């Protein structure tokens, strides 16, 4: 039964029995979404500019195949991350990390 | 001024009104609470921050939550 | 030595190789990029320098960053 099951979501809907908190979190999530949209559209806008500056082609499908093929190869050959294979940002970041003599921890989720 | 810690502006929304606060991107929630508490003349023990769908407290950090400049935080006093 | 300008040899490091360029300590990043770009036959449009954990641009100066004789630089081509 829905009533007995999940305790009828008596408190599984409004944290601390305060619907306001639920709304605040919902809005917060929406605020992040709005910011995300701006960034998402920002990349699209920048990408469009790159497309306009550069030549136009319809080899999108072929490009996708290259990304998939290089992506799998990159993982397998992670030990040897060629600069050419990586993007300019990746190569730049690598040099920057070395400059700081080990920038950041370099590890995710310490354990 | 190539300083690592860059000041960020976060829009704090409260049941009374909304006010933007500028604080170091590497600042802690406790520091942010202090700034907000001053503006609203409230207490860090009565006001609670909300972001990313989670409540932010002193044990939490601004950058730790990904709160950078041009961000929107939800302040809840109660 | 500090008195009057002085020529310094900066070691530029590139993904292909590194080279040493002799230029006045009062050389600007723009001038330096031009010198490196000439030897490497590259363009300042894609030539980006790196030092002190910060990308150096034509808007900055070599001495301004502390670049002197024997100093090393991280050149990155886009």
């Amino acid at each position: 039964m829905l009533g007995l099951g999940a305790s009828d979501f008596e408190f599984g809907v409004d944290p601390s029995a305060d619907p306001e908190l639920a709304l605040a979190l919902r809005v917060s999530m929406e605020e992040q979404r709005q910011r995300q949209e701006e960034e998402a559209r920002r990349a699209a806008a920048a990408s469009a500019a790159e497309a306009g500056i550069a030549t136009t082609g319809t080899e999108d499908s072929d490009d996708a195949l290259l990304k998939m093929t290089i992506s799998q190869q990159e993982f397998g050959r992670t030990g040897l991350p060629d600069l050419s294979s990586m993007t300019e940002e990746e190569q730049i970041a690598y040099a920057m990390q070395m400059s700081l003599q080990g920038a950041e921890f370099g590890q995710a989720e310490s354990a | 001024a190539p300083a690592e810690p860059k000041i960020i502006k976060v829009t704090v929304k409260t049941p009374k009104e909304k006010e933007e606060f500028a604080v170091p991107e590497n600042s802690s929630v406790q520091q942010f609470k202090e700034a907000i508490s001053k503006r609203f003349k409230s207490q860090t023990d009565q006001l609670v921050l909300i972001f990313a769908g989670k409540i932010l407290k002193d044990q939490d950090t601004l950058i730790q939550h990904g709160i950078h400049d041009g961000l929107t935080v939800h302040l809840v006093i109660k």
